[PDB]
RNA sequence: CUGCCGAAGGCAGAAACUCAGAUCAGUUUUAUGUGUAAAAUGAGAGUUUCUAGUGGGCCAUUUUUGGUAAGCAGAACUGGCGAUGCGGGAUGAACCGAACGUGAGGUUAAGGUGCCGGAAUGUACGCUC
RNA sequence: GCGAAACCACAGCCUGGGGAACGGGCCAGGCAAAAUCAGCGGGG
RNA sequence: GUAUAAAAAUAGAGGUCUCUCCUGUAUCGUAGAAGAUGGGCGAUGGUUGAUGAAACGGAAGUGUUUUAUUGACUUGUCCAUGAAAUUCCAGAAUCCAUUGCAUACGACUUUA
């Protein structure tokens, strides 16, 4: 799965840059390998500081401050395509940020056949305000009355004596 | 049943001869 | 002499051959009691909490 | 009429086979009843038996058995891997075995 | 101490079971394209020194002793600090008082003798 | 989930493909099926385009003695058969040893109408497509590709379905009688904490 | 009979290791998955699938959001506990429990039982 | 006439299963008593010295291994009334055959209860019954139980019924 | 018949003797500009002598110029093939793994788990008629 | 009634594939029931 | 234990306005020296075997019900006897003949 992790770097400090900047990034990985390598690679692009003459000062997983409140988030991320550029903006209603990331990355990947290195995450931030939301399914989802029966019921053992119930 | 009329699997010279001319084809647009 | 690898983490005496301090180890010790003392920078929280 | 089988119904399913080779040293067995590895678990060491029976009369009787253990799982499903003292013929596969109940762990 | 082969089929030679002008005794295929000689599937092994037997066993009947050839009373005397270890076995061409006189001369030595019956 | 002497399956709503895979790996295992009413079985994709796939199959034919060309079966039961079998190594001993235990039927015979006819989940059509999706029958692509037999069939199956309806009303008769008498029956009450 | 998913609708989880409890929907997370709670202690707060659950045919007044105290004290107040045990579905679901929690013993005991039980057949001429 | 080295293994006491206390009720998986239930009255260095109360199924003293053996859930019977120390390997050591030359429908008729089997033994085992069936006359239906057979039907899975 | 060593597009081996070495490396650092020079790791390193077989070609790789509807042609390096069986890609001289004594047990690679076929008609989210 | 010879690794069904040379042997399918007789010559 | 027969739908079914499903982990059956020998107490039942007669079942009727007469066993409940040294798993057709509606020879169509 996913963890959101958040990674503080700058350079070596040297004669020339006695007390270099301080680089923090909120970026999401498996692990802390591939968010520190997530984390060179964007500050290569961004500021162009080395992988060589950096470091990694301040590695901190982070957890969901409530995980247990249903929130809405709202992503914007840019894509590499066939002309190698695309921005987009989604909405994914989820308890948590790490599964509202992992939501979109499912969700790009089945839709425009994107992958976790194709997919550059610029921000993913909270719309608590049910006008700024702009997805017609998540107001959907936000209105007060919602009500619905289970969708895809779908039901070893195999020579089952009676019919499926497959209702109530 | 197929219901096609060109075969959905291919020869063994075919499938070679594309990885042949897909990367002569790189090769030009290079 | 040694017709057989006998493994110290399965076999207990081989391992007390090897290692004259198994006897006396001690693994688990109590540091942490219960007088655990909270300790996180305020700025800390803030900018982990950021953005 | 019902006062007996201490044992459970298996079926001698194929041999421990790649794609294009086959192990006969070790077979593969489906016991009624069992459907998962951790259910596969209780019947591990068990002795299983596969009883058929001959035309010639030897001690007095019509029917041979080939003993066997249960030495580990198989798959997801339940089926098991089974050792005999001699390899069952590949005429078996689909035949029936019976599992007892002893050695008991229980 | 136990006796275990590790082979029992004898090594046939390759269409040996398919002309009979090629004897059943092994020879090595030459042939550089030849399948016996580059082992593909399903084809008759090779003979090995892999398929050598334990070197404590080897040469050694079921019952553990290494059948020596005899031919005179001679030859059974030979045997009678080795009964534990050979057994005696009759030369084809002995004569029938030759061999009933060795056999029981083997009786006396207490040495096995692997064609005594016949 | 017990090994049976036969197992008589009601093809009725389930999945050609689905049922035909479970029934395959049943007969290797060594169990005789009985695949009664195979003129229910269910197919994926519209009628017309099931047609246009047999209707190609039946192109399939030698160019030297069409009567040693390939053999087109148009009832359902052999339809099914057909499924079974591409799904069976029937080159071999085995496999053609696994089609004998195999008795796909059209309707359901006196000798298998009185026996419990039990399903496979794993092959409905009702558990396994999604609403809102085209299908077919096998016992009407069959009438439409040769089958001669369906109006027999259905007729034949009018009549069971009556005479069953009187047997199940009888024994819901005597299944009331002899649940009326089980609370009347007082042990039923007196020590039934283990759960009956 | 319509089961349709509300807010305060209580539910039998029927896939994970909370299997065989009984929680009650407390928010409607999205299309696929809910927020369920429980007075019973053991069965913490969480986000759940409606893969892994079935509804049942009870709903209970409860605002959204409610946190797990007020949810049992709305659970107790409208019983709740004991009114799903009153349909006949909870009782054959925990006659199947004490059954699989039988033992050789006691199945002597059923099979004594059910015999007197079978004893009289008396049907009325 | 070499001397083998002196193997370093040596016997210690078997560690039975905590379930097989004396007094348990079992069910024998193998011999000629499959299926009968039986109150294990020891615990022997391998085997449990156990019988069913002759006077119920018919068992007498008998050995068996504790892996050919159920172990049930039901109550358990007491038999701190009764001695077993007179229960030893010696006491159920079957002589010796010396000698495979027998079998000539004599050694069986000599067999049997009737002959063989000594009154002596015949009177443990009554007074073995006699402190045993007043705790199970005591509580119910372990006569009926005792007096029964195991055996498995349709619908039973070993590995999930627990006993 | 068996065993060992084993190529080639000046080699492999044999014998005669150096030094227990800073003596070499299909290598990486340091310094000076792929060249040279002076730390890492690995290895016992070597010199003269003679004597079998070969000096071909196919496939792909990255560096260029000449090019055309269109492919194409000529170079240099790199490997694989050739002397190489085995697992997989339905099967295969050049694709993915893996270098081979006789066996027992365990675990994997590549590829796979509806049936043929050993292995989940697994779990979760979407797309498609 | 008498009585040969050429030829002969072994043989004998077709479809798609097996990089080629597609072949009869290999892969996936259709299929597949003794013993034979008289024709015609497609396939060597 | 060679035990279990409605049908149909699954964005609905069935039963007495009310109730049930939400899977057979269900139901029927299940003791006995492989099923022994007796004694009671309680019910006219169950297992039913043997025959004997009625009806039903034609899709491949592979059987179903109804009985009757009996011979049985009747765990319904409660008691007494024996088990063991199995002392630790194992009338037709054809040939010969005939026919010419047929025919290379077989075969066929007739007679005999």
């Amino acid at each position: 799965a996913l963890k959101e992790y958040q990674v503080v770097g700058r350079k070596v400090p040297t004669e020339h840059e006695p007390v270099p900047k301080l680089f923090r990034m909120r970026l999401f990985a498996p692990n802390e390998s591939v968010a520190k390598s997530r984390y060179w690679y964007f500050l290569k692009m961004i500021n162009k500081v080395k992988k060589a003459t950096g470091e990694i000062v301040a590695i901190n997983e982070i957890s969901e401050p409530k995980p247990l409140k249903a929130k809405v988030f709202g992503i914007w991320i840019r894509y590499d395509s066939r002309s190698g550029t695309h921005n987009m903006y989604k909405e994914f209603r989820d308890t948590t940020r790490v599964g509202a990331v992992e939501a979109m990355y499912a969700d790009m990947a089945a839709r425009h056949r994107a992958r976790f290195r194709s997919i550059r995450i610029l921000k993913v931030v909270e719309v608590e305000k049910k006008e700024d939301v702009r997805r017609n399914y998540v107001k959907q989802l936000l209105n007060p009355h919602l009500k619905f029966p289970l969708p895809h019921r779908r039901t070893k053992k195999v020579f089952a004596p009676h019919r499926p119930s497959t209702f109530y | 049943v197929s219901l096609k009329k060109k075969s959905k699997r291919r020869t063994t010279r075919l499938r070679s001869r594309i990885e042949k001319k897909a990367a002569e084809s790189k090769r030009k647009q290079k | 002499a040694h017709v057989q690898k006998k493994n110290p983490l399965k076999n207990k005496a081989v391992l007390s051959r090897l290692n004259p301090y198994a006897k006396a180890y001690k693994a688990n010790v109590k540091i942490n009691s219960e007088k655990t003392p909270k300790a996180a920078g305020e700025k800390f929280l803030s900018v982990l909490h950021e953005n | 009429a019902q006062g007996h089988r201490l044992y459970v119904k298996a079926k001698h399913l194929s041999f421990q086979r790649s794609k294009h080779v086959i192990h006969p040293g070790t077979s593969i067995v489906k016991i009624e009843g069992c459907d998962s590895k951790e259910e596969a678990q209780f019947y591990l060491g068990k002795r299983v038996c596969y009883v058929y029976k001959s035309s010639k009369a030897v001690r007095g009787s019509k029917i041979r058995v080939i003993w066997g253990t249960i030495a580990r799982p198989h798959g997801n499903s339940g089926a098991v891997r089974a050792r005999f003292v001699h390899n069952l013929p590949a005429k078996t596969f689909g035949s029936s075995l019976r599992v007892m109940l002893y050695p008991s762990n229980i | 101490v136990n006796i275990i082969k590790k082979r029992t089929k004898p090594f046939k030679r390759h269409q040996s079971d398919r002309f009979k002008r090629v004897g059943e005794s092994w020879r090595k295929p030459r042939g550089i394209d030849s399948c016996v000689r580059r082992r593909f599937r399903g084809t008759i092994s090779m003979p090995k020194i892999g398929y050598g037997n334990n070197k404590k066993t080897r040469y050694c009947m079921p019952n553990g002793l290494k059948a020596f050839l005899v031919r005179n009373v001679s030859d059974v005397e030979l045997l009678l600090m080795h009964n534990k270890t050979y057994a005696a076995e009759i030369a084809g061409n002995v004569s029938a008082r030759k061999r009933v006189e060795i056999v029981e001369k083997a009786r006396a030595l207490g040495v096995k003798v692997t064609n005594a019956g016949a | 989930s017990e090994f049976q002497k036969v197992v008589v399956i009601d093809a009725k709503g389930h999945l050609l493909g689905r049922l035909a895979s479970v029934v395959a790996k049943q007969l290797l295992g060594g169990q005789k099926v009985v695949v009664v009413r195979c003129e229910e079985l269910n197919i994926s994709g519209h009628f017309f385009r099931n047609k246009l796939k047999y209707l190609a199959y039946l192109r399939k034919a030698c160019r030297y003695n069409p009567s040693r060309g390939a053999f087109h079966f148009r009832a359902p039961s052999r339809i099914f058969q057909k499924a079974v079998r591409g799904m069976l190594p029937h080159k071999t001993a085995r496999g053609q040893a696994a089609l004998e235990h195999l008795q796909a039927v059209e309707g359901i015979p006196p000798p298998f109408d009185k026996q419990k006819r039990v399903v496979v989940p794993a092959a409905l059509r009702v558990l396994r497509l999604k609403p809102g999706r085209k299908y077919c029958t096998v016992g009407r692509l069959s009438s439409e590709v040769g089958w001669k037999y369906n109006d027999i069939v259905a007729k034949l199956e009018e009549r069971r379905k009556v005479k069953s309806a009187a047997f199940y009303q009888a024994k819901l008769a005597k299944q009331k009688k002899i649940a009326s008498a089980k609370e009347a029956s007082p042990v039923n009450q007196k020590l039934s904490q283990f759960g009956y | 009979f319509k089961r349709y998913v509300e807010v305060g609708r209580v539910v039998l989880v029927t896939k994970g290791e909370y299997t065989g409890k009984l929680a009650v929907i407390v928010d409607i997370v999205d299309h696929k998955r809910a927020l369920i709670d429980s007075p019973c202690s053991e069965f913490p707060r969480q986000v759940i699938r409606y893969g892994s659950v079935v509804l049942t045919h009870i709903v209970m007044k409860l605002p959204r959001g409610a946190r797990s105290g007020i949810v049992a004290k709305k659970w107790k107040a409208q019983d709740v506990c004991n009114k799903w045990a009153s349909s006949a579905w909870a009782k054959k679901l925990e006659a199947k429990k004490v059954r699989s929690q039988l033992n050789d013993f006691d199945r002597f005991a059923v099979m004594r039982l059910k015999k007197q039980r079978r004893e009289q057949v008396n049907v009325a001429v | 006439e070499n001397v083998p080295k002196k193997a370093r293994k040596a016997v210690r006491p078997t560690k039975l299963r905590a379930s097989l206390a004396p007094g348990t009720v079992c069910i024998l998986l193998a011999g000629r008593f499959r299926g009968k239930r039986v109150v294990v009255l020891s615990q022997l260095e391998d085997t449990l010295v156990v019988t069913g109360p002759y006077k119920v199924n018919g068992v007498p003293i008998r050995r068996v291994n504790h892996r050919y053996v159920i172990a049930t859930s039901a109550p358990k019977i007491d038999v701190s009334g009764v001695s077993v120390e007179k229960f030893t390997k010696a006491y159920f050591a079957k002589q010796k055959r010396s000698g495979p030359v027998k079998k000539d429908e004599a050694f069986f008729a000599e067999n049997a209860p009737k002959n063989a089997l000594p009154a002596e033994r015949i009177a443990d085992q009554k007074a073995v019954d006699a402190k045993l069936l007043p705790a199970i006359k005591a509580i119910p239906n372990m006569k009926e139980y005792l007096a029964a057979s195991f055996a498995l039907s349709n619908g039973d899975r070993p590995h999930l019924m627990k006993f």
